[PDB]
């Protein structure tokens, strides 16, 4: 009859021991695989064989609000992790804590792929933070 | 000098660092410490001769193609009994020299003499350290004696933890012994330091390696032994056996590792059997099919040859481990615990522990800052974290699935937040095997 509400205040992520706080006012969350699950190939004569593709990754993108603490402090983790060595690790688990079930996945082994691009105005523009992950595993509440 | 250069004739060897380091509970008074550590086999040489057990377990341990970065060298509380088997004047009948904790010596000289027997020189002893104002605190001495047989026993009393009797000239009948139990040893070894992961004994008496088995296995640590019991190659009925490895299959301590060698309480094989694993993460390495280099297959008592698959079938019956010979290749075998567990397993689950705490202290140490509120964003960097560790076990192979479930900031009660403190906190795991053994068929027509 009524399915889950959906509060978008209860909505925490969290990357790398933080939590990224502060939410762009219309879209703060896009997660998309970047290849599809199956792609079929289709003879010439109409018969079909599926290729299973073998690539899990997804790309998170976060948009936070332009004054919002959280910008300054990926800021400065990225500019710790760019001094770093290659031996040492980089990513860590996206974490997205939602009770309303809305969000599916939790990105596995998530890094951070590109910086927000800045804009100022007369009005405020958020900052889209762009995160990579290694295997975007949508996981269920029914098991 | 602008190039500083220096050329040396000796081979380059390889460090590796690994998870946990070793420790060996000696019964050699040389170091005035609990545990002392050494890097190297030449550092070990300089506290303790060829002949003593701690210099033959260094050997067996730094005989492996990695070296295992440090070993730790713990001490055992030794107590002393004096004696004398000769009763003559005085001659010297001294040279005691009761060293005792702090640095001091006060030695001791010729007691007395004149129809003066054993348990008179042994009495005029005693009442002599009593009155030496440097000793009596911290040394504790009893006569017994019991006549010609004149025991003199000393043993530290106070604070003073160091007690060292050693006396010059065949005038006193010294004698060194371990006078404490697996739970005293163990006790003042914690008491110093905690930082040790492997332990192994130079005791090798029945009791003493039962009980430290049964304290460790309530700890976070693996303790590692050696056996030559004939009696564990021949019953194959578990009730049956009531041998040192018997009953450690009986009790089922998951944290002991048992590996019967020909080359016991003589040698100590059990170090290079630390030492294979010693320097590689912990639960990406596979303990079972290992090879030690110096180290031959465990040969029969009698015979001197390798062990028929009967004995071998018994071993296997009580949990041990031993080195097979397969085709002339000296490798240990089933690389299991006391217990049916897999080494591996074992210190991959105090690994994931050790990485866990490691993590979350790293989160909860460097809020300098601020704090971290107990609502919703608090739990959910702190479960994020704990995944982070979890994922970092799974990448090395060691785990293949996890799942992490924390609770609601409402469902948490206010005696807690009161505590600031955050419990009933649970995660799974699911392991993935190694394979050891092939089973295969054949048709050939």
């Amino acid at each position: 009859a009524m399915y889950q509400q959906y509060s978008p205040k209860d909505v925490v992520c969290s990357w790398n021991g933080i939590a990224i706080e502060g939410f762009a006012p219309d879209s703060f969350l896009r997660l998309q695989r970047t290849s599809p699950l199956v792609t079929p190939v289709v003879g010439a004569g109409g018969q079909v064989a599926l290729t299973r593709n073998a690539d899990k990754t997804g790309t998170i993108e976060i948009e936070l609000m332009q004054t919002s603490l959280s910008n300054q402090m990926l800021s400065a983790i990225q500019a710790k992790q760019d001094d770093m060595e290659l031996e040492e690790d980089i990513s860590s688990n996206f974490v997205i804590y939602d009770p309303s079930g809305s969000v599916l996945a939790t990105g596995i082994n998530a890094w951070l792929q590109e910086l927000p691009q800045i804009e100022l105005g007369r009005d405020q523009n958020s900052k889209t933070w762009i995160f990579g992950c290694e295997k975007l595993d949508y996981t269920s509440t029914i098991p | 000098p602008i190039v500083n250069v220096d050329i040396t004739l000796n081979t380059a060897g390889t460090t590796r660092e690994g998870f946990g380091l070793p420790l060996f509970l000696a019964s050699t008074d040389n170091f005035e410490e609990r545990i002392r550590g050494y890097t190297s086999l030449t550092e070990v040489a300089e506290d303790f001769d060829e002949s003593t057990a701690a210099y033959k377990a260094a050997k067996q341990l730094w005989s492996q193609t990695p070296k295992v970065t440090q070993l730790y060298i713990g001490r055992r509380t030794m107590q002393y009994t004096v004696s004398i088997p000769d009763t003559v004047a005085e001659g010297s009948e001294y040279s005691l020299t009761v060293a005792i904790g702090g640095g001091v010596s006060q030695p001791f000289q010729y007691t007395a003499k004149e129809n003066d027997t054993a348990l008179i020189v042994l009495n005029e002893f005693k009442s002599q350290i009593e009155a030496s104002p440097t000793i009596k605190d911290g040394v504790n001495a009893s006569v017994t004696g019991t006549g010609a047989s004149a025991t003199m026993i000393i043993t530290k009393a106070g604070d003073n933890d160091f007690v060292k009797v050693t006396s010059i000239t065949p005038t006193t009948s010294i004698a060194a012994t371990t006078a404490d139990t697996a739970s005293a040893a163990l006790a003042s070894i914690e008491t110093y330091s905690t930082d040790w992961y492997f332990i192994s004994a130079e005791d090798r008496t029945q009791q003493f390696v039962l009980a430290m088995a049964s304290e460790i296995q309530a700890r976070k640590k693996i303790f590692f032994t050696a056996n030559a019991d004939v009696k564990a190659l021949q019953g194959t009925d578990l009730t049956s056996a009531t041998d040192v490895p018997a009953q450690l299959a009986k009790s089922k301590y998951t944290r002991t590792v048992c590996l019967w060698h020909h080359t016991a309480e003589f040698d100590y094989p059990e170090m290079a059997y630390i030492a294979y694993g010693a320097p590689y993460d912990a639960g990406s390495i596979a303990w079972g099919n290992a090879q030690l280099t110096g180290v031959a297959a465990s040969l029969q008592p009698a015979n001197q040859r390798p062990l028929i698959s009967i004995q071998k079938s018994a071993l296997d019956t009580r949990s041990c481990n031993f080195i097979d010979l397969d085709g002339g290749v000296p490798v240990v075998r089933r690389g299991i615990t006391s217990g049916g567990e897999w080494i591996d397993i074992v210190r991959g689950v105090d690994w994931l522990e050790s990485d866990l705490k490691t993590s979350l202290r790293d989160l909860l140490i460097n809020q300098k800052g601020g704090k971290i509120t107990y609502d919703d964003t608090g739990i959910t960097r702190i479960r994020q974290v704990i995944e982070t560790s979890l994922q970092r076990a799974v990448n090395r192979k060691f785990l293949s699935t996890y799942t992490v479930t924390v609770p609601k900031a409402s469902q948490v009660a206010l005696a807690d937040k009161k505590a600031r403190i955050l419990k009933d906190i649970t995660f799974h795991g699911i392991l993935a095997g190694a394979i050891l053994d092939v089973d295969l068929k054949g048709t050939v027509a």
